[PDB]
RNA sequence: AACUGU
RNA sequence: UCUCCAGGCAUACGCGUAUAACAACUCGGAUAACCAUUGUUAGUUAAUCAGAAUAGGCAAUAAUCACACUAUAAAUCACCUAUAACUUCUCUGUUAACCCAACACCGGAAUGCCUAAAGGAAAGAUCCAAAAAGAUAAAAGGAAAAGAA
């Protein structure tokens, strides 16, 4: 079956301009404080999470080096140091990675 | 028609999404934070918990055992659950898991990320919310209502 | 007295020390090969440039 | 005839 | 690294640079990532692999592990006699994920070895509508198992 005649742009033109067929505005929009940049309510922030992600990465390549190698888990706990900071008692009998920049602010 | 629904479909069926929640489940043992897709995330949510109960069980028990092995398909994490997780979750009664909403990906399929982690963790703190001070107007009002209480 | 299981790959997995695993099984069996010409069969009946 | 949601 | 799949490798034929590196992000891939796209530069190595004198004389009896043994469809130049020449290694082929089907077509495509050590990925996201298709399961009964004619 194909169409009995064509389509006028007038009744094509109400069909694409309904409300419900318009775009919606969004009232969700937020700051982020820590970046001052947009965000939504339910979602996080995204500039100091490329920070947060960028480091996981590096501390993560850190840890790699150190394994040296695959199924090389450890079953002892695992802490993270910054050039700067130096082991306590506490820190015995646990995976130690050291990174060469200092402990970052937000990291504590 | 997905009402009294218990199960999330994942996978190819159900065998692959318990593969699928396995390698999962491997791999946020292994890094102890991981991003994946709301969906799977909330599902996969359960089962860590779980985990944690039979780390602390004991290594002894032969059914932990089996269900470490089982999950975890890299053996060199079943000393790292009896002698790294479970220890360091002895303290809490629960709630080993936090499971965060993440900006969706702009990869053109826009699905919905989150990121899942074992909390006591090692890693740089997640950018957790901070709830509103008292020192706040409102907040300071309420002061005065409960001193006067 | 827990029965750790062994640290090494997964057979069935798709990378090099699974693959290293499965070369492992073939060349058990050609250990377990009685003959000297069974050897010999085994070791040359692929023909690779 | 059996067989099975025909 | 993990999960899972199980025709792979050589030659022929055909194709003719689709090969490889770099740089691009417009066009091409029926979307991206990435390139198979665009531009530039590079490539495939052979005395061993492959392709590119004359005149006379004379021939009964297959193979089949060829022996026995039979059979019927009836199944192999040589070597002698003369003549002629008289010290040689160049040329060409060699890449590729490739061909015939208007297409990056669920089609067609010879031989040898071997059957996973080789070769691979069904999941763009979310929802779990109805209806429809495919698959699995059936209380009691058995046309409302593989047995006979
Ligand atoms: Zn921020």
């Amino acid at each position: 079956a194909a169409p009995k005649n064509r389509r006028t742009i007038e009744v094509n033109r109400c069909r694409r301009r309904n409300p419900q067929k318009l775009i919606k505005i969004k009232n969700n929009i937020d700051i982020c404080p820590e970046c001052g940049h947009l965000k939504q309510k339910h979602v996080l922030c995204g500039y100091c999470y490329e920070k947060v992600r960028q480091e996981t990465t590096k501390i993560r390549q850190q840890i790699g080096a150190q394994e040296g190698g695959p199924f090389r888990a450890p079953s002892v706990e695992t802490m993270v140091l910054y050039t700067g900071e130096k082991p306590s008692e506490k820190d015995q009998g646990k995976r130690i990675v050291e990174r060469n920049i200092k402990r970052p602010s937000w990291f504590t | 028609i997905s009402h009294g629904r218990v199960y999330r479909r994942l996978g190819l069926g159900p065998e692959s999404r318990i593969h699928l929640l396995r390698n999962l489940l491997t791999g946020l043992v292994r890094h102890e934070r991981i991003e994946a897709t709301w969906a799977r995330a909330d599902e996969m949510r359960g089962y860590a918990e779980k985990l944690i109960d039979y780390g602390k069980l004991g290594d002894t028990n032969e059914r932990a055992m089996r269900m470490a092995d089982f999950w975890l398909t890299e053996k060199d994490l079943i000393p790292k659950l009896f002698k790294v997780l479970a220890p360091r979750f002895q303290g809490q009664n629960g709630n080993y898991t936090r499971m965060l909403q993440i900006p969706n990906r702009k990869e053109q399929d826009r699905a919905k990320m989150a990121v899942i982690e074992y909390k006591g963790n090692y890693l740089p703190p997640l950018p957790l919310p901070h709830r509103d001070s008292n020192l706040t107007l409102l907040n300071q009002l309420l002061l005065g209502l409960q001193q006067d209480l | 007295v827990a029965r750790y299981p062994p640290i090494v790959a997964s057979m069935t997995a798709d990378s090099k020390a699974a693959r290293q695993r499965r070369v492992q099984r073939w060349q058990a069996t050609v250990h377990a090969a009685p003959s000297v010409d069974e050897k010999i069969r085994i070791l040359t009946k692929m023909q690779f440039k």
